[PDB]
């Protein structure tokens, strides 16, 4: 056939641009950088009514003051996730001290590419990456299974996700509050899902340095899809 | 772990103002047998280096090959390795030092006590010594074995301490290093009147000095010594 | 054609084409620019963008006190590489007491990309390195291709649009060599090098990446504000 | 390389069918055809040789029927090179479990220990599977007599009256009418003939085509004797069932 | 047989200030009763204004202290240049001791710098990794002769108040550099005068937010 | 060392002696053994110091990972069994540890010792090191359930007290700890030299010492 | 060793040899699952194909993994007994070192992992295996019912249907199973689980196995008769 | 380097075959006819020596081989495939039987070991099947005479008498004629000869022949005399002179 760790003739290796093709068929996922926090938001996407949405786990807790949210093969993100909080707790073993967003993010990109004929391909997800630590504040990285990771001011993948990183083109400003933020996601997701967003088929979390990271409950995520009805309503 | 089979006496040595001193006798006992009388146990290394060693003679044959290949695999693509990226005393120390720990943390030493003598690019003199132990310290002088405890004090006569090594001449020193290994001789029952001697300096050079000998020794005073106490005959 | 679905594989004109192949993910990389003259030793790099709401991912890479890279091409494959060099500059170090010299790191990243093209299942990188560094020889640039051929020269430009900076620095050899004993001066030369390789955008305050090494200066990087003084 | 000339034996068809199984299946479809029949009082294995010579030394010879323990035996179908390197196996699996516990294997252990092997040929190391379809009588204090067959898939299940080889789909018929729950051994045994006369190849079934046994409690009192019968003793109970 | 440790002897002091922090040392090198060097650097400036000093068996000392500097700069090469932490690197050194939990590093060990708050630190370890942040403490040679002397002069132990007769306490008033300085030297001439391994002299480093600085004073060399 | 813990009504109480030593030698006296593994759970330590901190901050950070894999606060008999199986592994090779996990989980408060000789035992009162034979004589004497946590945490002071007076590898400070439902709550690090003359006054103990 | 990488993308974005393996589970027999307010019941299909069959013996079609916890499946017989071995040995391993048996979540996730774990390994194919995961947490009431597959994604179910014609089977349950008010007792569990699977299986005779899982370790496998009287009732009921 | 060919190269075609046994049959077939007869009192097995050239001596080239003192064999097919598993036939009896029970294996022992060692070669990982038939007589206590087929799957059947290779159909007709149960290993030798004549083309004599028994014990080729026990190999091979002795009687 043909060797798995091959260049084409542009030079870019064809199964890490064809893991990429399967990302795009992923469901949705967003991440907003705030100065008050990083929102990260998901798409469900349940393929039956019959099956329990609160089991559908696609936004995770990598340590206190990191998250995660993903999108693509969602079952290859487990051994990454496992990676990353082994690598985040292990750093706190060796140095007394949580560990930070871009070194976590690059523990988990060495990864991406050890592959070949080791891991026999390239993981077909990506990841967002939010979190907050004492030196670079609250940061957003993408994590792709080239192993290259960009940070972010905001960023989506998936599906929808060229129309949802132009939409966030536009609305990003540097002086966003949390709760400007976390309407924005809302916005943009039920912009780009094609069922009818609630609480039930979509999810958001934060990451605040206070608090740390925190998954948001269906009720409390319900408020606040209520209170972002209302004020596109308002004009 | 071994232990030492053919041994190696005394290494000493000492800085001057210009450079450094090294001597060390060419004997290779075998017990209390005094076996082989040809041994040099200072190994030279490129024109600004000398390495003496004490201890067991098959270790010390197999350090002067690892020497050997040093300045062999240095020369590998290097066309400044007679110039700016020749091999330095400081160098060649350190390759030996690892090596030396490494052993020990087998607990397979070389069982031997090193004494890397010379002087470096900017003309700074080098003087460290490294043992079976993987142990390593530097002082104005520096001696192994009987030296340690013979030759040292006679040598801190002439440098105490950092501030007398400018103040102390290549002829002052050498003179030193001669009476050292005179006592020695006197008093080490390994120890052989044959030795050599070799001077690193940053003007002229390297000078090594084989087939020496000790010579304007003290023992007339013997035949007036009669018994061991009341005898007078 | 037939012969280019692994390295293990001449082309019956004697060509590898996997290698020529990981040498085409260069020239789509952004632009990065060398130079040195006898004091000082300059790495210029243009760094690239996904988008506006995008960082600029990072060009230049430190690999000791005296020695360092830039990048243009994968950027994993810069970081393996790297990650080579830090260890045998501290190998260097540790054993020997001796900071390694520019030539030979050039000697160790040739051996270690040439083992990926002559054997089954491997890869070659997919990346062209600029090495700079300021050894006991004095100031030094060196430049890297995943073929596995070294070069030490006077100066250089690799990735996208890199033959309008290469130009420049052939007209330019005979000035900026003499630029002894002023930093300032042979970055100016530099950025305006990494200038002639531009087209539309232009040099901003986090576009543009600077980095020197010379006779009284450890390997530092610029970036952000430390770098609008520049432009 | 070396990935030039691999024939990839442990993949998926497009519509979810292992390749190289189905393969080994059909080469199987070309070997004698063995029959077993479990009864209430015993279990009866027949086998047919495929077309053999008149220079064949038969009362020394053993292609179809191998023992495994005192208490299992099993028919064979497909390569005999192969059969014989999972019957070794099996053998010592018997022993190991003797050993360890210091009672007989049970007959399902043991044939789930064999259809694990082939499912690991199936799903990784990519070597061909074997291709070999056992048939296995045995008897436990558990189950009692028992019957079992496995196949190149590594998968295996429970009968009363089984086939595999060739005419397979002829055999299963003839057996699925004529068994009966309340049969005896006797009646087994002549099923299993008449079974193979019909659906045999040749033109005619004779004592020298054939390797037969039975595992009966027909040994004297609470125990289990297995016999494989002589090429006289084949002659006669073709004689007494009336097919020669 | 073959011993693969011995001992180098010496004798090393940390002292936390309120803004500053202290580590001397002796230079004496030493093996039985000859004396090795009288000029051996115990104490080093290890980087991110962090100063350490391992000895006993100086091959093992050395050694530590050469994978601790490793490990700062390796530290700087994946964290972004980040400053290693005098609590961070202190845990890290514990991972270097323990290591070799069944062929230790045979050493007294000890670290001092400022803390995130920018107070005086001073961090001790045992030969595997068993490590105390405080604000004295002696280690080496002569380690017993010298803390009882710090618990009285830096701690105020057993010191009363005049006039209450043991009611109340001598209150726990900071030291100057100056007068903790004062306190190091007469440690070590009085260690020099009854231990045998500790003379010659005497290397202070000082830690301030200003950077390492270095103090050097000689010691009776008999 | 000293060290004691025990379950009662209101949770469990963990307290511990400061000292620490090199044969005669007392080489600190500012010592923590008792560590936080997290808000629920502490350790104790006696024997290797090095030992003691090293095993029981790596079962901290397998305690954490648990957390993350499983949404769930460890249970008191798995994290001791962690340990355990951990330091079984390096039996016979030098180890010396001796330890106590108190907790509060689903079970209520849980009490496990465990050692380097293999031991792993569940009780409602514990007491390991050099002085804890003293300590044993207070504790069994005026233990109850029915305890409030004023008195509670008064025994487990004063049964460290009893051991480093009589015990020479003992004292220093107290530290005194208090696991509820709501986590562990830490009350204070008392100097056994102002302690031993303040319980002598008000107690009436200790007689034959004078003062 | 054999180290080819058999499960890689596709242009497209595809692993084929994944997609091929849920071939292999459509294939398969078919399965269900239902959850009711204090059990769970699992239904599976016996192909009417193989007779003469000594139904003692054969390998059963629901398989348990620990005493409050089963395993079913639809696909590749062969392969499923290699999963359900490593689970059963993964429960124990859990009851060993951490003192209490695993939850049912728990259980799925290890499963879901191996399952995944061959689809990107070298030199191995997929499982080409879905299973439906049931039982009860150690002293809890709450019902728990998992599915796996091949890719090695897992979720939770109020009910679900795996294997050949499940489609039509989950047609049914979307339409039947009310999620405010789900089958109260044992026998409107069962009940609505035997009309799922009559809606495809053939005659309901010995064609239908079920297995029902209560609280606290109380499994049990119905028998010929008792099905048959489910099926009785329900046909009955149909002629109106 | 290494071995990267660690998958099978003998796979199922869709119609059941495996090829690659299938094409090392043909090259059996191919090679030189080879026979075996079993008597009452003994076994022959017999060959003819092709020899390459006229100037090659065909003495050194042994067809035939002695793998115990009571076993012997003959092949048809590739040559060098068949002296390499000579040599591990040889071996294999020693290693897994005579270094444990302290005899020589029986004939059908031998036989399953060298069975085994040909079916792996046709499913273990980067190597071919072994291109030959071997005819495998001998002799144990227990059994008695008896002769062996070897194919290169792995199969292995019992003979009162068989052939292999070029004219094996046309030989194997031809015993079928000529053999009972009740034939004296002279009587078998005699038949072994003029069924190998029918295929040979050029010279048929005691130096173009290759034949060998399993007969009665043969004390002078022992080497040594005083234990009671050790009577001798059974195993012989006829000379030159003791094949043209018989041909003169033929
Ligand atoms: C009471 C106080 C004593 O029983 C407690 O049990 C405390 C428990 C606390 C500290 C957690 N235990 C000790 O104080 C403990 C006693 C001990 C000593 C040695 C082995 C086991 C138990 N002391 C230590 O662990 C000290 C702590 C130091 C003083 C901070 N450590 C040492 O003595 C070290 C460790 C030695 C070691 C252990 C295992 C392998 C190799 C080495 N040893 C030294 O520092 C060398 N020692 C210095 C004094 O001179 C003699 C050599
Ligand atoms: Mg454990």
């Amino acid at each position: 056939d043909r060797g798995v760790s091959t260049f084409s003739p542009e030079g870019r290796l064809f199964q890490v641009e064809y893991s990429l093709e399967a990302i795009k068929l992923g469901s949705t996922a967003i991440g907003i950088a705030t100065k008050e926090g990083v929102v990260l938001g998901v798409e469900k996407r349940a393929t039956s009514p019959l099956l329990e949405s609160d089991s559908i786990e696609k936004i995770v807790e990598i340590d206190r003051h990191i998250g995660c949210a993903m999108s693509g093969l969602t079952a290859d993100a487990r051994s990454m996730i496992e990676h990353a909080r082994t690598a985040a707790v292990t750093h706190n073993l060796y140095y007394d001290e949580d560990i930070n967003v871009e070194s976590l993010t690059q523990s988990v990109c060495d990864l991406a590419l050890r592959f070949g004929e080791l891991m026999s391909r390239p993981f077909g997800v990506a990841l967002l990456i939010a979190g907050h630590d004492a030196d670079d504040g609250y940061q957003l990285f993408h994590a792709e299974p080239s192993g290259t990771f960009y940070r972010y001011n905001a960023k989506a993948i998936g599906s929808g996700s060229e129309g949802a990183q132009a939409e966030l083109l536009n609305e990003w400003h540097s002086s966003l509050t949390l709760k400007e933020a976390e309407l924005l996601v809302l916005k943009i997701l039920k912009q780009v899902m094609e069922e009818k967003l609630d609480e039930n088929n979509a999810q958001l979390s934060c990451i605040t340095k206070q608090d740390g990271f925190k998954i948001y409950d269906n009720e409390k995520t319900a408020e606040l899809i209520k209170e972002l009805k209302e004020k596109e309503a308002a004009e | 772990t071994q232990q030492p089979i053919v041994t190696g006496t005394s290494v000493i040595s000492m800085k001057y103002d210009n450079g450094v001193i090294i001597a060390a006798d060419n004997l290779g006992s075998y017990g209390s047998l005094l076996r082989f009388n040809g041994v040099e146990r200072l190994i030279p290394v490129g024109d600004n280096t000398v390495v003496g060693i004490s201890g067991d003679i098959s270790d010390m044959q197999h350090i002067e090959r690892l020497l050997k290949d040093l300045v062999t695999e240095n020369a590998y693509d290097n066309p400044l390795a007679d110039a700016e990226e020749a091999l330095e005393p400081s160098y060649i120390f350190e390759y030996l030092a690892t090596v030396m720990y490494q052993r020990r943390s087998k607990m397979n030493p070389l069982w031997n006590a090193i004494i890397v003598a010379g002087v470096q690019s900017n003309g700074d003199q080098f003087l460290r010594y490294v043992n079976l132990l993987g142990v390593t310290y530097s002082s104005p002088t520096l001696a192994t074995g009987f030296g340690a405890h013979m030759a040292n004090p006679l040598l801190r006569k002439v440098v105490d301490r950092e501030s007398d090594i400018p103040k102390t001449t290549v002829q002052v020193a050498e003179e030193a290093i001669v009476n050292a290994m005179r006592v020695l001789y006197y008093r080490d029952a390994r120890s052989s009147r044959n030795f050599s001697l070799a001077i690193i300096d940053k003007n002229t050079g390297l000078t090594f000095k084989k087939n020496l000998q000790v010579e304007n020794m003290k023992w007339d005073f013997a035949k007036d010594i009669k018994g061991y106490g009341t005898q007078k005959i | 054609n037939n012969y280019d679905g692994d390295t293990v594989t001449f082309s019956p004109t004697g060509r590898l084409f996997q290698v020529e192949y990981a040498l085409e993910a260069i020239k789509q990389g952004s632009v990065t620019v060398g130079l040195r003259s006898n004091t000082h030793a300059v790495l210029v790099a243009l760094k690239r963008n996904a988008d506006e709401l995008s960082s600029y991912q990072k060009k230049i890479i430190k690999c000791d006190e005296h020695m360092g890279l830039s990048l243009a091409g994968l950027a994993p494959d810069a970081r393996v590489l790297s990650n080579y060099l830090r260890q045998q500059c501290n190998y260097s170090s540790l054993v020997f007491n001796r900071k390694l010299a520019v030539e030979r790191a050039g000697h160790l990243l040739c051996d270690k990309a040439q083992k990926n093209t002559q054997s089954y299942g491997g890869r070659p990188y997919g990346v062209g390195l600029l090495i700079i560094g300021y050894d006991k020889s004095g100031a030094h640039l060196l430049e890297f291709q995943p073929s596995g051929n070294v070069t030490e020269l006077y100066g250089t430009a690799i990735g996208a649009r890199s033959q309008g900076a290469k130009t420049y620095l052939e007209r330019t050899l005979d000035t900026f060599i003499k630029i002894d004993g002023n930093p300032d001066e042979l970055i100016k030369a530099g950025v305006e090098a990494i200038s002639q390789s531009l087209r539309d955008e232009s040099l901003t305050v986090d576009n543009l990446s600077i980095a020197i090494v010379g006779k009284d200066t450890p390997f530092t990087i610029y970036d952000g504000e430390a770098v609008a003084k520049y432009i | 390389g070396s990935r030039r000339y691999d024939s990839r034996t442990t993949i998926f068809s497009p519509e979810g069918r292992l390749y190289q199984v189905e393969y080994a299946l059909e080469s199987i479809s070309h070997a004698g055809t063995a029959i077993g029949i479990m009864a209430s009082d015993g279990i009866v294995l027949a086998a047919e040789r495929k077309v053999t010579s008149t220079l064949l030394e038969q009362d020394t010879s053993t292609e179809k029927l191998y023992k495994l323990n005192d208490k299992i035996a099993v028919a064979v179908a497909g390569l005999t090179a192969d059969a014989e390197i999972l019957i070794n196996t099996a053998r010592i699996h018997a022993q190991n479990y003797l050993k360890t516990y210091n009672e007989d294997i049970p007959v399902e252990i043991l044939v789930r220990r064999l259809s694990d092997i082939k499912q690991g040929y199936t799903q990784h190391g990519g070597l061909r599977p074997f291709g070999v379809s056992f048939i296995y009588a045995g008897y436990d204090d558990r189950y009692g007599y028992q019957l079992y067959t496995s196949n190149p898939s590594g998968n295996y299940t429970g009968w009363k009256a089984i086939s595999v080889g060739a005419n397979t789909s002829a055999a299963q018929t003839l057996l699925q009418m004529d068994y009966k729950d309340d049969m005896k051994v006797d009646d087994a045994i002549e099923l299993a003939l008449k079974t193979l006369s019909k659906t045999t190849d040749s033109s005619a079934l004779t004592y020298d085509r054939l390797e037969f046994a039975t595992i009966r409690k027909g040994a004297n009192d609470g125990e289990v004797y297995q016999k494989i019968f002589k090429p006289q003793e084949i002659k006669d109970i073709l004689v007494k069932t009336g097919i020669t | 047989q073959f011993n693969p440790y011995g001992d180098n002897g010496g004798t090393i002091l940390g002292i936390a200030g309120e803004d500053f922090a202290v580590l001397a040392g002796d230079t004496r090198n030493i093996t039985d009763y000859s004396i090795n060097s009288r000029y051996e650097p115990k104490v080093f400036d290890c980087g991110d204004n962090i100063v350490m000093s391992a000895n006993g068996f100086a091959a093992d000392g050395d050694a530590l202290v050469k994978r601790f500097k490793n490990s700062v700069k390796w530290y700087h090469f994946d964290h972004n240049d980040k400053k290693l932490s005098i609590n961070s690197a202190a845990r890290n050194i514990q991972h270097l001791l323990y290591s070799r939990r069944f062929f230790p590093y045979y050493v007294y060990n000890i670290i001092a710098g400022l803390d995130e708050d920018g107070k005086g630190a001073v961090y001790s370890f045992d030969p595997v990794g068993s490590y105390q942040r405080e604000q004295c403490r002696a280690g080496g040679a002569a380690a017993s002769l010298i803390m009882p002397f710090l618990d009285n002069q830096v701690n105020f132990k057993n010191q009363y108040e005049p006039g209450t007769n043991g009611k109340v306490k001598k209150p726990l008033k900071y030291l100057s550099v100056e007068e903790v300085i004062k306190l190091v030297r007469d440690s070590f001439t009085s260690a020099t005068e009854r231990h045998i391994q500790v003379g010659d002299g005497l290397e202070i480093l000082i830690v301030t937010k200003d950077g390492v600085r270095k103090e050097f004073y000689e010691l009776k060399r008999d | 060392t000293t060290t004691l813990a025990f379950k009662f009504r209101h949770g469990v109480i963990v307290a511990a002696d400061s000292r620490a030593t090199a044969g005669a030698y007392i080489a600190s006296q500012t010592v923590k053994k008792v560590i936080e593994i997290n808000p629920y759970l502490l350790g104790t330590m006696a024997g290797g110091a090095a030992d003691c901190s090293f095993w029981e901050r790596l079962l901290a950070r397998q305690c954490r990972i648990y957390e993350l894999r499983n949404k769930e606060r460890i249970s008191v008999a798995a994290a001791s069994k962690l340990l355990a199986n951990m330091v079984y592994q390096y039996k016979g090779m030098g180890l010396s540890m001796g330890t106590m996990i108190c907790g509060w989980d689903k079970r209520g408060p849980g009490l496990y010792y465990v050692d380097s000789e293999g031991n792993r035992i569940s009780g409602a009162t514990f007491s390991v090191g050099s002085g804890s034979v003293y300590a044993y004589g207070v504790l069994d004497s005026n233990y109850k359930w029915d305890l409030s946590v004023e008195d509670a945490l008064y025994l487990g002071k004063r049964s460290i007290l009893a051991a480093a007076h009589r015990d020479a590898y003992s004292g220093g400070s107290v530290n005194l700890y208090h696991v509820t439902e709501d986590g562990w709550i830490y009350h204070g690090n008392h100097d056994v030299g102002e302690l031993f003359w303040k319980v002598k006054e008000e107690e009436g103990s200790f007689n034959n010492v004078i003062g | 060793g054999y180290d080819r990488a058999l499960s890689i993308f596709s242009p497209d974005g595809h692993i084929f040899q994944v997609e091929y393996a849920l071939e292999a589970v459509k294939r398969g027999t078919c399965a269900v699952g239902v959850k009711g307010k204090n059990c769970v019941v699992l239904g599976c299909e016996r192909r009417s194909t193989l007779k003469l069959q000594d139904t003692r013996i054969t390998p059963s079609k629901v398989s348990k993994i620990d005493s409050h916890v089963v395993l079913s499946f639809s696909g590749l017989n062969a392969d499923s007994r290699i999963l359900i071995e490593k689970a059963r040995v993964e429960a124990q391993s859990h009851r060993l070192t951490l003192e209490d048996p695993v939850t049912v979540e728990y259980l799925t996730r290890y499963v879901a992992g191996v399952q995944q774990r061959y689809t990107q390994s070298g030199g191995v194919r997929p499982f080409g295996v879905s299973t439906l995961i049931a039982g009860f947490d150690p002293r809890d009431d709450e019902p728990k019912l998992y599915q796996t597959e091949p890719s090695g994604i897992y979720s939770s179910w109020s009910a679900q249907t795996i294997g050949r014609n499940s489609k039509t089977v989950r047609e049914f349950l979307e339409k039947n199973y009310d999620r405010k008010e789900p089958p109260a007792t044992v026998e409107e569990c069962v009940k609505l689980t035997v009309r799922s699977l009559l809606e495809v299986v053939q005659t309901g005779a010995k064609n239908i196995e079920i297995t029902v899982v209560k609280p606290d370790s109380d499994i049990v496998a119905l028998s010929s008769e008792e099905i048959n009287q489910y099926v009785t009732q329900i046909e009955q009921e149909k002629q109106e | 380097m290494t071995d990267r060919y660690s998958f099978s190269l003998t796979t199922f075609s869709p119609s059941g075959k495996l090829g690659q046994i299938d094409y090392a049959l043909t090259a059996v077939k191919q090679g030189v006819t080879s026979l075996g007869i079993k008597a009452t009192n003994g076994v022959v097995i017999a060959t003819e020596k092709k020899s390459s050239s006229p100037l090659a001596m065909s003495e050194t080239l042994s067809k035939v081989s002695l793998l115990t003192p009571d076993i012997g064999a003959v092949y048809s097919g590739m040559g060098p495939d068949y002296r390499v598993l000579v040599d591990k036939s040889r071996k294999v009896a020693h290693t897994s039987y005579k270094r444990i029970y302290g005899e020589y294996p029986p004939t059908k022992l031998l036989v399953s070991e060298v069975a085994k060692i040909m079916q792996e070669a046709t499913q273990s990982g980067g190597v071919r099947p072994f291109g030959v038939s071997l005819l495998i007589a001998g002799h144990d206590e227990f059994n008695g005479f008896s002769l062996y087929q070897v194919d290169p799957s792995g199969s292995y059947f019992p003979w009162k008498a068989t052939a292999i290779g070029k004219g094996s159909v046309a030989a194997k007709t031809f015993l079928e004629k000529r053999w009972n149960d009740e034939l004296e290993l002279e009587d078998a030798i005699h038949i072994a000869l003029l069924t190998l004549k029918e295929s040979v083309e050029g010279e048929f004599n005691g130096d173009t022949i290759e034949l060998a028994i399993i007969g009665d014990e043969n004390p002078d080729l022992l080497g040594y005399t005083g234990i009671p026990t050790d009577k001798g190999p059974r195993f012989r091979k006829l000379t030159s002179q003791e094949i043209n002795d018989r041909l003169e009687a033929l």
